């Protein structure tokens, strides 16, 4: 697989992914990693953007998920279904996403990744996401918007 | 003696200056971080918008 949950107490909380051959975890999401080969890795911190990442063993660096900056207007998907991308923000049908969808990744319909969610807002029709992102210049970013809680 | 000493009256212009080379150095030094932490701040504003 691709997507690692992180546990606590026997319970997920988060979800790591592996990108590009970084494992991304969020930084508010204490546990261990639902693996036995990613899980010896010491993570640096990016708590700039409430990451954690490391490299990649060399046995996993090719199956792992590839990410675009490209994020055209129209539709993204994510283990939830579909996600709504318009006027510059992730947005899902209230009630669909909530705590513990820490880590999951937001992919195109090319299942790269585009975002990283970690919280969101809960508008008058779709939940507002707190994601991780790449400008249109490439660079990371912190996608939030205003009131955005840690899932 | 006919004078009286002070504090700075030992103090040679060599001394002086490398006094004014060591406070100068270490305050340039930290200033020089100061502005690094503001201007690598301000880049990460500009990538968010």
């Amino acid at each position: 697989d691709k997507t690692f949950p992180i546990m606590l107490n026997g319970q997920v909380n988060g979800y790591a992914c592996v990108v590009g051959g970084r494992v991304f975890k969020p930084l508010h999401v204490e546990g261990r990693i639902d693996n036995e080969q990613l899980a010896a890795i010491k993570l640096k911190k990016a708590s700039i953007y409430d990451l954690e990442y490391g490299d990649v063993p060399q046995c996993m660096k090719s199956d792992t998920l590839q990410y675009t900056s490209d994020k055209p207007p129209g539709f993204y998907n994510w283990h939830h279904g579909a996600v709504q991308y318009e006027n510059n923000r992730f947005t899902v049908p209230r009630g669909v996403g909530g705590k513990g969808d820490s880590g999951r990744p937001i992919l195109d319909n090319k299942g790269r990744v585009v975002a990283i969610v970690l919280g969101g807002v809960n508008e008058g029709s779709r939940t507002a996401l707190s994601v991780v992102t790449w400008n249109q210049k490439g660079v990371t970013v912190k996608d939030t918007p205003e009131g955005s809680e840690p899932w | 003696a006919q004078h009286t000493e002070s504090f700075t009256s030992a103090i040679s212009a060599t001394a002086w200056s490398w006094i004014k080379v060591l406070v100068g150095g270490t305050s340039a030094f930290i200033v020089l971080g100061l502005i690094a932490t503001a201007v690598v701040a301000l880049v990460l504003f500009f990538h968010r918008h």
